[PDB]
């Protein structure tokens, strides 16, 4: 949901320019910076909290209740909040102005028969002058007393001139009171009251709010960030600490290369004209492009190369599956803690920052450490295979040949291409050439 | 209802420097981006720089990088545009409009320029007052095209515009059409006034443009004949 | 560089005029939000249409913005008198790490007959070439719409040296008129047999030449 | 222009300290750029310099 | 609101991080044990050679 030039709160309260959001539901309410308010000046104590919980519900669904205020005027309005040409006020709110020459102590009640939690948003008015107070509220001493069968809340108006805004030196304090199922709500105000027209159907969902001005293009992407959705194919990311949905861990490192292939010893002896065909040892065969491990025979019939799929496959299998195992393909998170602020709040703020920061450092370590372990481990794995296939041959060839050391076996007997092939599959038998080879060796 | 106050049009010689200031009303510039565009006289528009209040980000044209620089008084709700070592050509009208590219976006692209200022006009030139040179222009050959002939004068390299040309003290008010002067790359204007008189009197009546310049106090009358 | 925009466009009252604006592959494949700004005569520009048809508040819906492939355009229906002004197709690019602007367009509501440019090319005066400096006074008047691309050329080449052309201004009636001055040293005037002042207006070209 | 704070004096005897049975509550108010500050007290005020 | 939100985050974050260690650690141990036991069998073979 794009609240455009509107804050989730200005939408809740019911600001003229944000009325379009009334009865709105959402998964992730995006709050733009271009945002702003244009209604009667207000101040929400512990504002952040209220805003947070609202975003959690994920719906500004309002349900007007039939409140009955006796002996007092209703639907008050002012210029500051003009809905169209004529003045106006908050939508889900109602201004209670004195009736005639008296403001009887208003006292009503509202039960919560419904099985879902109700959220009533009210407020108190802070007169800028005594005459304004005694005029708009009769008795100069106002008082609001919202209370439920569980908690109790009482506020007192604070008369006094304050910073002029939208043409007003007055203010309105916002206060919210949740009413659990079965419980009942009560309001006993002497004046300066700003009774609501109903409540909001609070829900428990993955709904949350994120701050950003990022464009909204049509597309599907599980992860969302203040910088715009990002692919969650990788384990971590360095885009932003604030995330939503299935996103990679936010590590400090902007990059981490994981060894996927084999350790490479580039360059080649490329020995002369006639090719020694020398064993791997200190060189890889950039020529072999049909596998990871292969053989090269130098028989009387000439030269030749063939890759052993068996050995090569074992390596690949181990490599592929590992990554996903170590790191979890994904993990979801929705509403969290504000990982940013615009002003100082002392204690509370400090803690919040520490928590998040501590997380990153600890997490980053795991990533760094993990990658190092993987790469280091992969090399040994692939390098081992190459070493086994070499020993698998030693046991196979038996006496017939000798390990030159250069990574080759100097067979001591005429070996045609078929003779070689029989050794690569492993079928080859030593006795066959035993007598023959034995001679060329010790003679 | 968002207004934009722009510094009073200024003028300074080339090599010198000027600074345009922009004010905002209503929506705090802080929650809105900003950029500046030059409007050379009847030359189209050209985006110059871009800043982001509460974001301290800046991007300039590859052309004038360094020369120009952004600034923002988050405290007074006004942005600044600095231009050092100005160039004679660079003079034109300058504006400042809102931008959405703020916060997470950073990039301007997405945002569509909104609420532009009235505009400040800076003028760069090294020029001083000059005396207009009057030179006669007659048909290279009897025109005989459609009708009559076209003879006039040419005042070139003069500052500052404009000087009134009066054919024969006003005896010739028929056909006269003085075309709008033009700014030379040098910096001195030049205009022309031609008349449409019968080709059957190319030698019967003479013509003289009374170019009288108040800035140079130069009264030069010239004769026009084939 | 500057986006490709038409020099001018003009139609009758209450019709549909399209302003074509093509871009480079950097802007093309990116299709970065393209916007259009209506700059009335002698007044600061304004947002005519944004975010690819995203509508500005207060602007008649007769204005629409389309975009496809390597270009996008602006359509205007029920063209009114006021509707005439200078239009620029603003956009943003990447290869240039910046935003691109449109060359320009001059929308004029017909109700005024198109007119052909009356070109009168003048030779340098005797006392002028005397100071070792000539001046070719080409005066284009009596043309509508007031749109003209003046090309000054030697017999074998286009000369952009000393190219000072004053944008067209409205005449007492309604026809536009401007001037294009192109001075040069004497040695260059004698160099070619004759110099000609060419001017383009609505696809038609009127010209005049003068020799020493 | 952003927030609002109002305090009411609490008359009453309390633990004696440095020879006084009275106290002074400290309150801080941050004023962001461009914004403005305002003080409307009836009394018992301890305005800063 | 605020207070609650934080409290949940802290604990939740702890678990996720802790779990990783357990998962990672076990994978290392098992993977390490195999090589260890498999190595012995290989040594006793070379000890004979
Ligand atoms: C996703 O989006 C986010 C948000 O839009 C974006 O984050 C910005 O990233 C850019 C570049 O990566 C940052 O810009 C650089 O800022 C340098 C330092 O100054 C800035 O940062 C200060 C401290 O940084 C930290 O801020 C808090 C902790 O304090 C923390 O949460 C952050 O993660 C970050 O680590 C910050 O204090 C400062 O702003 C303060 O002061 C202003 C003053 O008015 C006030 O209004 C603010 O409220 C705030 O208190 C400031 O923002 C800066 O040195 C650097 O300079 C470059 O250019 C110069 C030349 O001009 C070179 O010399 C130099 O080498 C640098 O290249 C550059 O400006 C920016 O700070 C981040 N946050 C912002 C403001 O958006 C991500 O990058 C996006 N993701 C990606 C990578 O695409
Ligand atoms: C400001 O505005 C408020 C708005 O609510 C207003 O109302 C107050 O609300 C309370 C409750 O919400 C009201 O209290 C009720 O009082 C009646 C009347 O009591 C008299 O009559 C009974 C017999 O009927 C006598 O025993 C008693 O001595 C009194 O003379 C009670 O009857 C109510 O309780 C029972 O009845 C309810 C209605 O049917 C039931 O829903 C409830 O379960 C109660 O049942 C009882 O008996 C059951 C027997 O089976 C037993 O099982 C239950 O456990 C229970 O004991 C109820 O208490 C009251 O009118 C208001 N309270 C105040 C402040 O006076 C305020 O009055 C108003 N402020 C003012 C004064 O202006
Ligand atoms: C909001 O929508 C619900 C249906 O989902 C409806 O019952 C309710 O009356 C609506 N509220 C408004 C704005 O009237
Ligand atoms: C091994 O090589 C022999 C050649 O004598 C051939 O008959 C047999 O099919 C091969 N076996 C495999 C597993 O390729």
């Amino acid at each position: 949901l794009d609240g455009i030039d509107c804050t989730l709160i200005d939408a809740l309260l019911g600001d003229p320019h944000c009325d379009v959001f009334q009865n709105e539901t959402w998964d992730l309410f995006v709050e733009r910076s271009k945002a702003f308010s244009n209604c009667y000046p207000y101040d929400v104590p512990d504002y952040a909290s209220l805003r947070s919980l609202v975003a959690s519900s994920g719906t500004l669904e309002f349900i007007t209740e039939g409140f009955t205020w006796t002996g007092v005027t209703q639907n008050g309005g002012s210029n500051a909040c003009k809905r169209g040409p004529g003045s106006g006020f908050f939508s889900r709110l109602n201004w209670v102005t004195k009736s005639g020459s008296t403001y009887p102590v208003l006292n009503v009640t509202m039960p919560n028969n419904d099985n879902f939690d109700k959220l009533y948003i009210w407020g108190v008015h802070h007169p800028s002058t005594n005459q304004e107070q005694t005029s708009l509220y009769v008795q100069a001493s106002g008082r609001v007393t919202v209370s439920t069968r569980r908690s109790q809340q009482t506020i007192i108006p604070n008369i006094g001139s304050r910073p002029w805004v939208r043409g007003l030196s007055s203010r309105i304090s916002i206060y919210w009171t949740i009413v659990k199922p079965g419980d009942v709500l009560v309001i006993n105000s002497n004046g300066n009251l700003i009774a609501p027209r109903g409540y909001f159907k609070m829900r428990t969902g993955k709904s949350s709010i994120m701050r950003s001005d990022a464009p909204i293009d049509t597309c599907i992407s599980e992860c969302i960030t203040p910088n715009g959705s990002i692919p969650n194919d990788k384990p971590f990311q360095n885009v932003n600490k604030i995330t939503y949905g299935a996103c990679p861990k936010y590590v400090k490192q902007n990059t981490l290369k994981l060894a996927t292939g084999m350790r490479n010893v580039p360059e080649k002896q490329t020995r002369g004209l006639f090719g020694a065909i020398a064993g791997f040892i200190e060189n890889g065969w950039e020529g072999m492009i049909d596998g990871w491990y292969g053989f090269r025979h130098q028989n009387s019939e000439g030269t030749g190369q063939a890759a052993d799929l068996k050995s090569t496959q074992a390596a690949i299998d181990q490599i592929n599956g590992k990554l996903n195992r170590v790191i979890e393909k994904t993990n979801e998170k929705f509403h969290q803690i504000e990982k940013e602020f615009s002003e100082v709040e002392g204690r509370i703020q400090d803690l919040e920052k520490y928590v998040e920061d501590t997380k990153i450092d600890l997490w980053s370590y795991n990533a760094e450490l993990l990658v190092a372990l993987e790469n280091q481990h992969t090399i040994d794995l692939t390098d081992s295979e190459m070493n086994k296939l070499f020993e698998k041959t030693r046991r196979q060839l038996r006496e017939n040949a000798e390990d030159m050391g250069n990574g080759c076996f100097k067979i001591y007997h005429k070996c045609d291409n078929a003779c070689i092939e029989s050794i690569r599959n492993g079928t080859y038998d030593h006795d066959v050439y035993r007598d023959e080879a034995l001679n060329n060796r010790f003679q | 209802q968002v207004q934009l106050v722009q510094s009073g049009a200024e003028v300074k010689k080339p090599g010198a420097s000027v600074t345009v200031s922009c004010q905002v009303s209503g929506y705090t510039l802080t929650s809105y981006g900003l950029s500046w565009v030059r409007q050379a006289p009847g030359q189209g528009l050209e985006w110059v720089g871009w800043i982001n209040t509460y974001d301290g980000q800046t991007k300039y044209v590859k052309k004038f990088q360094g020369r120009v620089t952004m600034t923002t008084h988050t405290g007074t709700n006004t942005a600044y545009m600095e231009m050092k070592s100005l160039r004679s050509d660079d003079t034109a009208v300058y504006y400042c409009a809102r931008v959405e590219g703020v916060r997470g976006v950073m990039g301007f692209h997405y945002y569509p320029m909104d609420v532009w200022g009235q505009g400040t006009m800076v003028t760069v030139s090294s020029a001083s007052t000059k005396g207009p040179s009057v030179f006669p222009l007659a048909p290279s050959s009897k025109s005989t095209s459609g009708g009559t002939a076209a003879l006039g004068c040419l005042v070139k390299d003069y500052f500052p515009e404009p000087v009134t040309v009066s054919w024969n003290s006003g005896a010739l008010t028929s056909g006269v059409h003085t075309f709008p002067a033009v700014l030379q790359s040098s910096g001195l204007y030049s205009l022309s006034s031609v008349v449409t008189v019968p080709s059957s009197s190319l030698g019967t009546q003479t013509y003289i443009c009374n170019v009288n310049h108040k800035p140079s106090n130069t009264k030069v009358d010239k004769k026009v004949e084939p | 560089s500057v986006l490709t925009q038409p020099p001018s466009v003009s139609g009758a009252p209450g019709q549909r005029v399209t302003i074509s604006c093509t871009g480079s592959s950097s802007n093309i494949g990116a299709g970065y939000a393209v916007h259009w700004y209506q700059q009335l005569p002698g007044t600061a520009p304004k947002l005519l249409i944004s975010g690819n048809s995203n509508r500005p508040s207060g602007v008649p819906d007769r204005f629409s913005g389309s975009k496809s492939g390597t270009s996008a355009s602006l359509a205007i229906t029920g063209l009114q008198a006021e509707d005439e002004a200078d239009y620029y197709c603003q956009s943003y690019d990447s290869s240039l790490s910046g935003s691109v602007f449109g060359g320009g367009t001059k929308l004029t509501v017909l109700g005024q007959p198109k007119a052909a440019p009356s070109v009168t090319l003048f030779p340098p005066s005797s006392e002028e070439l005397q100071a070792n400096k000539a001046t070719l006074v080409c005066l284009i008047s009596d043309f509508y719409p007031g749109a003209v691309t003046v090309a000054w050329k030697a017999d074998s080449s286009p000369v952009k040296a000393g190219v000072e052309t004053t944008t067209p201004s409205k005449q007492s009636n309604n026809k536009y008129a401007a001037s294009s001055y192109l001075s040069l040293t004497p040695e260059q005037w004698k160099s070619h047999r004759s110099y000609s002042c060419q001017v383009t207006h609505e696809g038609s070209t009127v010209e005049k030449t003068v020799a020493p």
